[PDB]
RNA sequence: AAACUUUCAACAACGGAUCUCUUGGUUCUCGCAUCGAUGAAGAACGCAGCGAAAUGCGAUACGUAAUGUGAAUUGCAGAAUUCCGUGAAUCAUCGAAUCUUUGAACGCACAUUGCGCCCCUUGGUAUUCCAGGGGGCAUGCCUGUUUGAGCGUCAUUU
RNA sequence: UUGACCUCAAAUCAGGUAGGAGUACCCGCUGAACUUAAGCAUAUCAAUAAGCGGAGGAAAAGAAACCAACCGGGAUUGCCUUAGUAACGGCGAGUGAAGCGGCAAAAGCUCAAAUUUGAAAUCUGGUACCUUCGGUGCCCGAGUUGUAAUUUGGAGAGGGCAACUUUGGGGCCGUUCCUUGUCUAUGUUCCUUGGAACAGGACGUCAUAGAGGGUGAGAAUCCCGUGUGGCGAGGAGUGCGGUUCUUUGUAAAGUGCCUUCGAAGAGUCGAGUUGUUUGGGAAUGCAGCUCUAAGUGGGUGGUAAAUUCCAUCUAAAGCUAAAUAUUGGCGAGAGACCGAUAGCGAACAAGUACAGUGAUGGAAAGAUGAAAAGAACUUUGAAAAGAGAGUGAAAAAGUACGUGAAAUU
RNA sequence: UCUAGUGCAGAUCUUGGUGGUAGUAGCAAAUAUUCAAAUGAGAACUUUGAAGACUGAAGUGGGGAAAGGUUCCACGUCAACAGCAGUUGGACGUGGGUUAGUCGAUCCUAAGAGAUGGGGAAGCUCCGUUUCAAAGGCCUGAUUUUAUGCAGGCCACCAUCGAA
């Protein structure tokens, strides 16, 4: 709020051939005599600050909410879309992929993720360790440095060691029944994410 | 002035003190960025206004 | 990744804590990881390096040189070893500075204090 | 190099200003070569070591005071505790745990209970 | 300034809002201290419930006359006919009102009801010992809705 | 009353701040008594007042003090919440009985704008409430 | 026809845009409550082997003590006992100290490095003069002590 | 004459205390105008800025002289709402609350007014001792113009009868909190490019660690760390969890029935007038002046007045955490923010240099290279420099140093 | 697909930079310079000598107050400055240099400023300066536990600042 008025500029007026826009008074320095509090001026104030007061966050009705996630959860079942999203999945059997309960008890990573390979996720994996690139723009410098691909999200009922199984796979995700969010299944709002559930949570759906 | 109070001697002296050049060891020395004595003062060319 | 609170993940805040770290930190983030040997004779992976080390360069230029660690210049986050120099065009041998994450220990100098960091450290003498 | 405090803490107050003016002579004597030299680092150690000495009497003479004064009230306003303006002013833990006598039976007579609600 | 045809706002704008505006981004982290600060009051009063026990009363207002609703205390005569003391029973985790009055046998009956049904659920340990553990619950308000 | 301090009745301004004589000074006479008193004697705190006389120049009043410092006081539990640093200068806060009927502190529908203070009100009826999500 | 003017290109200049960097800022959230007559904030003057600043410190002066780590610092010089150790280090921590002249600033003053009074001590053949050293002398208010004032006033005196 | 009392004084008397800074938030006083009204004077801006006094970690408020008119609620604060509503307003412009309801958070209390009167039972200070945030003994003193116990309206007290029930403070070891330290995995294996491998490819490992940073180019596996747990150190502490010593206590508190009582705040409430303020409207609060109460009384009950009722509280004395605020300070973590004409004025020796008598005003200015390896030496020249040579991956990187646009030459 | 500090020829636009004008206007007040030698890479301007001139004692002289602050002096020395030059310099770099019982300040009071007491003022602060105040210290000793009270007597301006 306070930039671009730290001074104490005032307007020279007409007479003295040179522009009405408010200038930085005394002497001695280079500062005076220079523009001063406009947008247009070197060192003033921008058009329009922003403000906190902006809208940030939105409401969504909640059924709209929930058609939404329910959409996502369909798309799922649908291997044209899932191979649309670049998922890799021409090899796997049939979808919805679902695997058994004994997932839910995996303690260690490596078991975690030579089950996913077996299953049939190794080059939804491979894709994700393949694509980490440096990201282009300013974020790179606003700890937003590296991009990647998503792998599949795998989803239980109860958690009893997959979750922190699968925290350090990359891509990989996790989800509970109750929760599914939409971000994970429908990411971009391209909808056919690759979703490995288990038998528990295929029947807690209904 | 010749008849003068010890305090604008004293900081007089302050001043005949600081009209130095830099040092040059100083730039030599490991992530330096100080090329010149930036705060130098002249007699002739800025008064000191004590 | 991270889970505590106290811990961040800022570029920013952790260039500032490298580049203006004492020089008690300074020492452990110049550490350097000992041979195959010694790994296999002490239990220990790395350790802070310091003057009277052996040490061995594992990369760069001077791969495969080996010599004694004469400084430590914290100040640069650098090493100079002997025999491990640039002549100059004025008959002068400067030192090269290394870092120690691309050097290789071979012999320890030990005192009461390295020997109990390396008994802290789950070693075996 | 120069002096160190555990073997000057051994030592009484005489020997201790006698330490202290050889190491002002010293001084001096290094502060003539200064001038003739172009350089002298020796001076730096001496300065230390006065110092450390000066410390070193301080401490003897305060901790006699504190012995002096040791368990009576109304001692000197440099071995009291500094801790805070405010915090010097506040209320001790006597005056501000003190009651009265109609809130000390209060009290007892019906203090918070420990009651947990499942039969 | 007027025009076309709209509806005439009256929107309060005219002094100086900007400096006076408090956007809630608060929200999530000051329920995060909510729940913490109540975690840490569970603790320190690890057996107890977190909540007096309040009573039931019936609102004013001929709107809201129809809702009962809990109150602030129970009515020294309710508490005396419980068959224990305001003093104890503020000890005991029962609020006590002694400026609300009982005109209403129903609810009178009620809040009374309702002190029996706490004391015969509570157990209250001794003073001197054992302090037999006893599975502190979260509210008195769910188990007497 | 007092008389605005203001250069041979000029104000600079619009005529409905033109008065100059007429005016009453919010703060009671006892409040400025007070004042008086706990400057004088700074290391006191004000505990009460309570006229005792008057004539047409003049107003007088009795201001009971208590020393914070002294332990009769220090003690006596009845009395050391006066010892606490919230109590320095009661009177120039408006904290005394005096204090709290010029500030128009009490109860009920006649004290809406004074109740919880009137600044505090002002402040709070009018400051714009937004949410993440806007209601 | 040359020179000159103009336009384009290559190279060289002028200049410092663009691009890419970032130990900085801005905003949001969280937690905490800690200045000062026991002399604060601020100011001036000084302090390093070689510094004008910045940073740090105060005649114990880029610092002393204590504790921890455990061999550096670094631009050069110099130092070495400080290296299987009550111990390096522009290290970290920090509970003991020092803390010039000042400043709410407190003996009186201050455009003065001005002018005093008291205590103890040293010296100059000195209760008195001169000097040195150390320690003190503000105002308001409270509690109390001591000394007092007032036909304000009581008693008791012969 | 002597010795008191009262009131007032002096002391470099014995001990203490206040001042100033900061001031984002907080409690108050004081107090505009620009502006809007398409002009302007009430109004609005605004009970705002500026000015003044005064605090803390929050402050303030606060246990109803409340809201109500209901089958009544029940300290205070804050949020959602009530509501842009009732109301104010050249009834124009504009302004504009509150009760209920839902929630966060919850906590209650204490003095005055009573004869201890079969015993000033109370307290500061000094001094000796001690186990010292204090205790005991002694001695002056304060104090009866009232210090303790007892009670605070929800009650309660004095007698009388009748039985029961319940209690305090220290130590030790843990836990809680604060701060801090330390330990706790896996490749630097092979080929190509390159000055450098942290690039590409091959083979592997760890993963409750593939967050981030560094290292001669994009590094989980080279280093610090991260993650998971462990082992310590120093404090504060009465929060509780166990153990141990003191037995407080011929004491205190609670409960039932009868009876006699039941003190409850004054130049205040209230009223008139003036001024200011409020949505407050025959007067919302505040203040000044004048007048000035009562005790089956008094206040309130949003239209002034008389009469009769009803309801609801109990002023003129006082304390109290939490929920709440926080552009300041300390310490942390983040971002669809800015990226050196931007972003704080300030990425750098920035509130600096500099200007002004002064109050005040107030800049510009980042980037060699991985590493100075910062150009030894020859030669022309008075020298600066040049030409060679040389360093470097590159001098189309030479301290006028990354890239090196345009104008202009 | 989302999002916005999103598109420049103008604003006597802001900041920075660059031109033509142009090697142009001009560098002309204060009478005036010349010869040789030395120095030096280099001399219209430095130094010395010789000559010719001026200020002409109400001076272009010798000293000071204010102000400046090291410009004083020496040595070295020319990238910038000295609107030509420069070997010179009030420039640059490195150092040296200011000695008081008698000179001033210090002290006095001047016009005046300004505490205390008191009184105003919401208050920052205002009045007022001997006032409606219980507003102090000066000589001599007496005692010789002994240091300095009591023994005496005296005296009543009532801060302080204010002149190189
Ligand atoms: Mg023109
Ligand atoms: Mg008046
Ligand atoms: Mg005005
Ligand atoms: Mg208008
Ligand atoms: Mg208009
Ligand atoms: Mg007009
Ligand atoms: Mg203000
Ligand atoms: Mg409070
Ligand atoms: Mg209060
Ligand atoms: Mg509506
Ligand atoms: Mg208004
Ligand atoms: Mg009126
Ligand atoms: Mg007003
Ligand atoms: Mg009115
Ligand atoms: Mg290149
Ligand atoms: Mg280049
Ligand atoms: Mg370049
Ligand atoms: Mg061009
Ligand atoms: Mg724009
Ligand atoms: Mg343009
Ligand atoms: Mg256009
Ligand atoms: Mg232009
Ligand atoms: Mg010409
Ligand atoms: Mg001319
Ligand atoms: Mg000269
Ligand atoms: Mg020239
Ligand atoms: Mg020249
Ligand atoms: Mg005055
Ligand atoms: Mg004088
Ligand atoms: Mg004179």
């Amino acid at each position: 709020e306070k930039a671009g008025h730290q001074t104490s500029a005032e307007s020279w007026g007409t007479g003295r051939a040179v522009a009405r826009i408010p200038r930085v008074g005394g002497g001695g320095t280079g500062r005076s005599g220079q523009g001063a509090f406009g947008n247009m001026c070197r060192g003033g104030r921008m058009f329009a600050p922003t403000k906190t007061w902006r809208k940030w966050n939105v409401k969504v009705n909640h059924n709209e909410k929930r058609y939404a996630t329910a959409s996502a959860i369909a798309a799922t079942a649908v291997a044209s879309l899932v191979l649309a999203r670049g998922h890799r999945v021409e090899k796997i059997p049939e979808i919805p992929l679902v695997v058994s309960t004994d997932l839910e008890s995996i303690q260690k990573t490596k078991e975690a993720v030579a089950a996913l390979k077996a299953v049939g996720a190794h080059s939804d994996l491979l894709k994700v360790l393949k694509s980490k690139k440096l990201r282009a723009g300013k974020g790179k410098y606003r700890n937003r440095r590296w991009t990647q691909r998503r792998g599949p999200l795998v989803v239980y009922a109860e958690d009893n060691g997959i979750v922190k199984a699968l925290r350090n796979v990359p891509g990989v995700e996790t989800a509970n029944v109750a929760s599914l969010n939409l971000l994970q299944l429908a990411p971009g709002a391209h909808l056919g994410r690759f979703v490995i559930w288990t038998e528990a949570a295929f029947t807690k759906l209904d | 002035a010749a008849q003068k109070s010890f305090r604008i001697k004293q900081k007089m002296a302050k001043a005949k003190k600081q009209n130095r050049p830099l040092p040059q060891w100083i730039r030599l020395r490991t992530n330096n960025t100080i090329r010149y004595n930036a705060k130098r003062r002249n007699w002739r060319r800025t008064k000191m206004n004590i | 990744a991270k889970q505590s609170l106290d811990v961040s993940s800022d570029r920013r805040k952790a260039r500032k804590a490298y580049f203006t770290a004492p020089s008690s930190q300074r020492r452990v983030l110049l550490s350097a990881p000992l041979s195959k040997e010694l790994r296999a004779q002490y239990g220990i992976k790395a350790l802070p390096i310091r003057r009277d080390d052996e040490v061995l360069v594992v990369r760069g230029s001077k791969k495969g040189q080996e010599g004694k660690i004469s400084s430590v210049y914290r100040l640069k986050f650098a090493v100079q070893v002997d025999k491990v120099t640039k002549e100059k065009v004025n008959g002068a041998s400067v030192p090269i500075n290394l870092h120690p994450s691309k050097l290789v220990i071979t012999k320890l100098h030990l005192d009461k204090d390295r020997k109990a960091l390396i008994q802290r450290k789950g070693g075996k003498l | 190099a120069g002096v160190k405090a555990y073997e000057l803490r051994t030592k009484s107050k005489e020997q201790l200003a006698s330490q202290l003016v050889d190491l002002k002579k010293e001084l001096a004597e290094l502060k003539v070569q200064k001038l003739s030299r172009p350089s002298l680092p020796k001076i730096k150690t001496v300065r230390k070591s006065i110092a450390c000495v000066l410390t070193v009497i301080n401490e003897q003479q305060r901790e006699a005071v504190r012995q002096l004064y040791k368990g009576k009230k109304y001692q000197p306003k440099d071995l009291r505790a500094k801790k805070t303006r405010a915090l010097r002013r506040a209320l001790t833990k006597f005056e501000a745990s003190q009651v009265t006598e109609k809130q000390r039976k209060k009290q007892i007579a019906f203090p918070q209970r420990k009651y947990a609600i499942k039969a | 300034a007027i025009s076309k045809n709209l509806p005439i706002l009256k929107n309060h704008f005219r002094k100086h809002w900007q400096e006076r505006v408090k956007v809630h981004f608060d929200q999530a982290g000051k329920k995060v201290s909510r729940r913490n600060a109540r975690a840490t009051r569970a603790a320190k009063i690890a057996p107890r419930p977190l909540d007096l026990l309040r009573p039931v009363v019936r609102a004013p207002t001929v709107k809201y006359n129809r809702k009962v609703r809990a109150g602030r205390g129970f009515t020294l005569a309710e508490v005396k006919a419980a068959g224990l003391t305001a003093a104890y029973a503020r000890t005991i985790g029962i609020a006590v009102d002694h400026r609300r009055q009982n005109r209403n046998q129903e609810i009178f009956d009620a809040n009374v009801q309702r002190l029996k049904e706490y004391q015969s659920k509570i157990i209250v340990f001794p003073r001197n010992g054992k302090a037999p553990e006893a599975e502190q619950v979260l509210s008195a308000a769910a188990t007497f809705p | 009353n007092r008389k605005r301090p203001v250069p041979k009745g000029a104000t600079y301004g619009k005529p409905t701040n033109q008065g100059v004589n007429e005016l009453k000074y919010q703060r009671s006479l006892r409040a400025t008594a007070e004042e008086r008193v706990g400057r004088r004697a700074a290391n006191l705190r004000v505990l009460n007042s309570y006229w005792v006389n008057q004539d047409s120049t003049y107003k007088y009043f009795e201001v009971i003090l208590v020393d914070p410092q002294h332990k009769a006081i220090r003690r006596d539990a009845r009395y050391n919440w006066i010892c606490d640093p919230v109590h320095k200068h009661r009177e120039a806060r408006g904290l005394t009985a005096t204090g709290k009927k010029s500030r128009g502190i009490n109860k009920g529908h006649k004290f809406n704008n004074t109740k919880a203070g009137r600044r505090k009100t002002w402040k709070r009826q009018n400051t714009l409430s937004l949410w993440r999500y806007r209601k």
